[PDB]
RNA sequence: GGAAUACUGCCAGCUGGGACUGAGGACUGCGACGUAAGUCAAGGAUGCUGGCAUAAUGGUUAUAUGCCGCCCGUCUUGAAA
RNA sequence: AAGCUCGUAUCAGUUUUAUGAGGUAAAGCGAAAACUUUAAAUAUGUAAAAUGAAGAGCUUUUAGUGGGCCAUUUUUGGUAAGCAGAACUGGCGAUGCGGGAUGAACCGAACGUAGAGUUAAGGUGCCGGAAUACACGCUCAUCAGACACCACAAAAGGUGUUAGUUCAUCUAGACAGCCGGACGGUGGCCAUGGAAGUCGGAAUCCGCUAAGGAGUGUGUAACAACUCACCGGCCGAAUGAACUAGCCCUGAAAAUGGAUGGCGCUCAAGCGUGUUACCUAUACUCUACCGUCAGGGUUGGAUGCCCUGACGAGUAGGCAGG
RNA sequence: GCAGUCAAGCGUUCAUAGCGACAUUGCUUUUUGAUUGAUGUCGGCUCUUCCUAUCAUACCGAAGCAGAAUUCGGUAA
RNA sequence: UUUGCUCCACACAAUAUAGAUGGAUACGAAUAAGGCGUCCUUGUGGCGUCGCUGAACCAUAGCAGGCUAGCAACGGUGCACUUGGCGGAAAGGCCUUGGGUGCUUGCUGGCGAAUUGCAAUGUCAUUUUGCGUGGGGAUAAAUCAUUUGUAUACGACUUAGA
């Protein structure tokens, strides 16, 4: 019963914009990709 | 009571009237428990004074009663 | 699909005579009585006659309706448990050292002692439950009857006598040696 | 919201040398004229590019339920759209009205397939006429002669805190 | 509306009394919980003893007398799921929780008092059946509580007192009853009845 | 979601479906056409051996077996329409396994065939058994110590675990032989058989019990009547 | 065949309870009601009544309680450290 | 800032009208998509109706300033993937206030001192003001979820659960089970001690059939036996397969003890959706007061006095009153 | 990894407008089993704690695992 | 230590109150079940009845509750005593006996209230600490200093001494 550590679900900030900065450069590739 | 399935409106009222329904209703300790609560809060501050006086009186001969016995 | 309603039948045969209240269940048939706790069930009982009993299961899903016919087929048992009971016949067998079964009493209980199982100096003791007997077959080689009137306790008598004598740090293809639950059956088999 | 039925009539817009357009007309489900009118744009452009300039709406009516307190099973053909494709859905709705079948419907399709008001078209609502009719099980299991079925576990109320006596789910 | 609200603990849900007594008490309610032990947690008991597990664990590394105290009691585990509902660290919550007691057991002198429920945190009238729960004796039994046989065998012979208690007043109820039928026909008890008593 | 997985089994043979009832219908009406003589006859359990012998026994005539409603729908089950007239009253009287003999020969000829003909075959449950069986203590031989246990060679040691199985036999393997500790009867004579006992006789290969065709009734394409004879 | 009701909208329809405010300081204006006299809710509060007249209200101060509040200046770079 | 001029002035980060633009391919309708006439406007110019505007033009003068970071949009060139070069427009800088537990670039909203009312964004179990509201569904996670997501682990796996689409079979009997049949050349042909449907290589044939593979597996040294492919009897009623979507589990992650903010929550206090009520910003409405500016009046402290209206963020810097 | 081979599927529906999971030539390369280490600004000791992706000890699963010994794997710090 | 210390009663002071203002009014268990009553062949029994909120039940009239005259009943209730039990989970409370003493609004009467001026908590609860009276009760230790060393940096610890 050695109970092992659990995942944080406590979002950070940076990792919140840096997703949101991921997310913003996905949909630009999609539509440059989808005009080539 | 017995009702045709989809009965209209006066078919469910002529039912209803020889089911006697309200007089079922009327009869029970739910609808009675009912009718006291809506009289208890009609009572006038008058009235709720003779109630005092008269469960004073009925609690006399109650008590008296219930040491003889 | 959420059916609205879902019903099993229970049959009760011509000689026993089945008690239910509150989900515990008591059954008692020629052979005596056995009780069952169901509250862990969500099910209601019902009885048009001396001879069938529904089991109903209102607006249930999968899982609700798949405990049904799990409480049926555990009255079932019980029914017949109470009118036939229950007979396992286990076989010892051996290639050199021979399995030494008897039944003793130690603090005042029904033990199962097994001795010299592949030559063990160990003694192994296997608890009876209560309302199984054990008994050692006539004219037969190395074979324990057990017979109850809860399916649950003899099968679980069996299955801890046979699992008491397992085969440790050996090749199973070449060592034989165990006590194996030959047949199961019940106390009366008219034919 | 609470649905209400439209009518809704448009045509061309009309020009020289171009007389008698065609008349489009269709039945809208929304909660007023206002979306009912911008939904019926939005349709027509989809079945053909008809721009809401290039058209005039000639009519909205609202269309009450006939005989609204009668129960009746209604079968509704669908079409919604997803991040895949677009699917077509048959669905079975016991109900008094046109309106409550299509409320249902959206609630429905919400709650299982997440869908939205503005991605899901209604293609015909139908009540069906005969009992044999029916597909569903979750429609058919409500028509069996003499249905009765209890309440289990009734779950009271209480306008207080605190209670003085255990309750009981009886019913 | 009373001076002091004594509430039977058992058959409630964890988190929705605690929200309930924290809510009175910081309203200027005085609360006593009885039967701790008796109260439950939704979820299955191997998830709700993970959970304990995983609080079990948490503790300040150099030195373990600082860190959090894991009280193992069901009185002080409900405790602690008030006080996290509480503003502890103020003297408004300070004399919040000053104004509630928990108990193992009903003993004296609650005993002979009065008990109430809330309703919307029992679990009959939360859960749905079917819902898996789990039981405050056990879970403390199981992470460490050493006094469930002694409040078990307490409360069996509190029981007994109260059943007889019970009896006498089961048997003066009835001959009270007795008393009032006697008196319906009269005519004080024809006006009562006309104004509803 | 929680669903049986059906047994995926890659072999020849397809289940031939509507189309095959359809052609049983058509050949049943083509031979009822162009006979005269149409017999029902009973044939529950009948090896495929059997079947052929009496397939053989004619070349003019024409047997047809396949399933019970199809056949009594071609037959006619109705008055509202019917190949021939009085159908229905031979239709009724068919009961299981569903047997059609069409020819143009003598009903006494066909009779007396159907009367004299008999086969001894594979005992079967719940009947009578001619001749009861008991296994002896010694290694327990194929046949079951009726032919000279010196000449066959006794039973293979694959076949003990299904004895001790399913026969409900107590077996054990020595020096690879199947033996048992006391002898072991199977059945008396006259005994309802159990489907095991069955087996068990069938897994010795003593078969005993006498078969024949039974035929329940005919019908004539030239008097158009149902005649009951009983021949079993 | 005859109604009723719902819903949506309109009334220069009527009427009850609560809260905050009372700026201005002769008159002048626009109106309302009246045969008139004049009166009025019409270019912003008046009438009647009670207690107290001092720490009572209030100020100041020390504390307590609820919520809030990071240590200043300089200097860098968008900016922060 | 100072002068001069005029104020039915002079205009505008706006629309419309007429005149252009990628003619990119949906006009429809032509001499047989190769023709060559048209069309709602995404997105800029010129010139003349809409809406708004009390200040405008010219000439002399004076101070401070002389970096950029982040994002949207379009565009050109690229990488495993990030991305780089331009142009536009915003946000921030000089900027407080409500909310996102917390915060450079997120959501509201910009600020004189107060009172009352209403709201934004965000919320309403408790912490914590405000519905443990109402309604229809879904989900049970052996560390669910309460989000950055039209992002990465993500391609799929699951005998979890729900709802669908298309195929199918079915009372001249479906699915599941029991019991029967499962045949003949033939132990087909080649090598093997042997190999008979089942250690091996080649077409896999012909007949009788309700139906039966020159065989789906176990099984023997070879057989045999069982088996399933297929057909029948039995009783009665819908069943199966492949896909789609939703929620759930897996879809890898280390190392002091810790985090949806905490407690805790399971017909939720989770997820989707609908309808209401409610809570509260320095925002909106109304009032009082302070100041600034402005417009009217003033021959009977005029540096004043009276009446009225609108406004009030601020670094460098400027002007004024103390 | 390179080129492929067909495609489970997909591509605005479109089989060789085009993509594309899972599976199949050649490599240091010749066959009969011949001879053919890096690291300089890091490293020592002591010594605490934690992870498990377990070397040993505990318990299990499979394997021609006879026995003995071993191999692979599961829980487990 | 100039009646010190302590427990009762009245008699006045001071104290400060996370907050009296009719009553915290006692089965247990289940919830796909129960409570109450009644009966029997006594149990998982038969019959009847109840819930659907404590919206209850009990209390509750009198100068913030005065002073008196009767009627009916021998009930209700308080106070100071007394009998007999019971309760150890934190019992500190529950029940009962007898007599005395009051009140009684169960019913009928007779006097008083005003002026607090038209509202102002309009002062009625209970914690503690002192001082005065009259009713009783009981007549110690610890520390320093000295001393030991099973202890010890200093403290502390542990021994001994009329």
């Amino acid at each position: 019963m050695r109970v092992r550590k659990r995942q944080s679900r406590r979002t950070s900030t940076k990792l919140k914009e840096g997703i949101k900065k991921k997310a913003s450069a996905h949909r630009k590739k999609e539509k440059k990709m989808a005009k080539k | 009571f017995a009702l045709p399935r989809g009965a209209r409106t006066a078919t469910v009222s002529k039912k209803w009237a020889a089911a006697a329904v309200c007089e079922k209703w009327a009869a029970s300790s739910w609808a009675k428990k009912i009718a006291q609560r809506e009289r208890r809060a009609a009572l006038t501050d008058f009235e709720r004074f003779q109630v005092m006086v008269l469960r004073k009186q009925k609690r006399y001969t109650v008590k008296k009663a219930l040491a003889k016995a | 699909m959420k059916y609205i309603q879902t019903e099993q039948q229970i049959e009760v045969p011509e000689g026993v005579t089945v008690s239910i209240k509150s989900r515990i269940v008591k059954v008692v048939g020629p052979r005596g009585t056995l009780t069952k706790n169901l509250k862990h069930i969500d099910v209601t009982f019902t009885k048009v006659n001396n001879q069938l009993i529904k089991v109903a299961v209102h607006n249930g899903g999968r899982k609700h309706v798949a405990a049904l016919r799990t409480v049926k087929s555990l009255v079932d048992n019980m029914i017949t448990g109470v009118t036939k009971g229950y007979k396992y016949k286990m076989r010892y067998v051996y290639a050199h050292f021979p399995i030494n079964v008897n039944i003793v009493e130690k603090d005042g209980a029904k033990f199962i002692e097994v001795r010299n199982f592949l030559g063990d100096k160990k003694i192994r003791n296997v608890p009876v439950r209560d309302g199984v007997t054990i008994e050692f077959s006539t004219n037969v080689k190395d074979e324990i009857v057990l017979s109850g009137n809860s399916v649950e306790d003899v099968s679980q008598n069996a299955a801890d006598l046979q699992q008491i004598c397992r085969v440790r740090n050996k090749d199973i293809r070449k060592f034989l040696d165990g006590i194996y639950v030959s047949h199961k059956g019940f106390i009366t088999e008219d034919l | 919201a609470h649905f209400k039925e439209y009518q809704v009539i448009g045509r061309r817009l009309p020009t020289e040398s171009v007389p008698e357009p065609k008349l489009f007309r269709m039945r809208i489900f929304a909660s007023n004229e206002v979306i009912a009118k911008s939904r019926y744009w939005y349709f027509l452009q989809k079945l053909h590019k008809v721009k809401k300039a290039s058209g005039e709406i000639v009519s909205i009516n609202q269309i009450n339920e006939a005989h609204p307190t009668k129960v009746k099973n209604f079968g509704v053909w669908v079409r919604y759209d997803s991040r895949s494709g677009t699917h077509n859905m048959y669905k079975e709705i016991r109900d008094v009205s046109r309106v409550a079948a299509v409320e249902t419907l959206y609630q429905d399709m919400a709650a299982r397939h997440r869908a939205r008001f503005r991605s899901i078209h209604i293609l015909k609502v139908a009540e069906i006429e005969k009992t044999a009719d029916v597909k569903r099980q979750y429609v058919k299991q409500f028509l069996t002669k003499d249905l009765k079925f209890p309440l289990p576990h009734r779950v009271q109320k209480s306008t207080k805190t605190f209670s003085y006596k255990r309750p009981s789910t009886f019913y | 509306v009373e001076p002091v609200v004594v509430i039977d603990g058992k058959g409630h849900l964890v988190g929705r009394l605690a929200s309930v007594v924290a809510k009175q008490l910081l309203n200027g309610q005085k609360i006593v919980v009885v039967r701790a032990e008796e109260l439950n947690i939704s979820g299955e008991f191997f998830r709700n003893k993970l959970k304990y597990h995983d609080f079990l664990r948490k503790a300040t590394a150099f030195n373990k007398t600082r860190g959090p105290f894991h009280f193992r009691a069901p009185s002080r585990i409900f405790y602690k799921a008030l006080r996290g509902m509480v503003s502890h660290k103020t003297a408004r919550g300070k004399a919040a929780l000053e104004r509630l007691k928990v108990f193992e057991g009903i003993p004296p002198p609650y005993d002979k008092k009065k008990r109430v429920v809330v309703p919307q945190a029992l679990r009959v009238l939360r859960l749905k059946p079917g819902r898996k729960y789990t039981t405050l004796g056990k879970l403390s039994t199981s992470v460490g509580w050493k006094y469930e046989d002694v409040v078990a065998k307490l409360e069996a012979k509190r029981k007994v007192s109260s059943a007889e208690y019970y009896a006498k007043k089961r048997a003066f109820t009835k001959k009270v009853a007795s008393a009032n039928a006697t008196a319906a026909e009269s005519d004080v008890a024809k006006q009562l009845a006309a104004l509803g008593y | 979601r929680s669903k049986r997985s059906k047994l995926v089994t890659l072999a020849q043979t397809d289940k031939k479906g509507r189309e095959n009832k359809e052609r049983i219908f058509d050949e049943v009406r083509e031979a009822l056409d162009t006979y005269r003589y149409v017999w029902v006859l009973h044939l529950d359990d009948v090896r495929t051996p059997v079947l052929q012998e009496i397939r053989t026994s004619w070349a003019g005539s024409k047997l047809i077996m396949g399933k019970r409603k199809v056949l009594q729908k071609a037959l006619g089950e109705k008055r509202e329409e019917e190949y021939k007239e009085n159908l229905y009253q031979l239709s009724k009287l068919c009961s299981g396994v569903t047997g059609l003999l069409f020819t143009d020969e003598d009903v006494n000829t066909v009779k007396e065939y159907f009367k004299s003909y008999v086969r001894s075959d594979y005992s079967r449950p719940n009947t009578k058994a001619p001749l009861t069986f008991t296994i002896p203590e010694g290694i327990v031989y194929s046949r079951g110590g009726q032919i000279p246990a010196e000449e066959d060679v006794p039973m293979i040691h694959s076949l003990e675990p299904t004895m001790r199985n399913k026969f409900e036999i107590p077996t054990k393997i020595k020096a690879g032989k199947i033996t048992i500790d006391s002898p072991y009867l199977v059945c008396t004579e006259g005994e309802k058989l159990d489907v095991r006992q069955a087996l068990i006789l069938k897994q010795f290969g003593i078969a005993a019990s006498e078969f024949k065709v039974k035929v329940s009734a005919y019908y004539d394409n030239d008097s158009s009547t149902v005649e009951s004879t009983n021949i079993n």
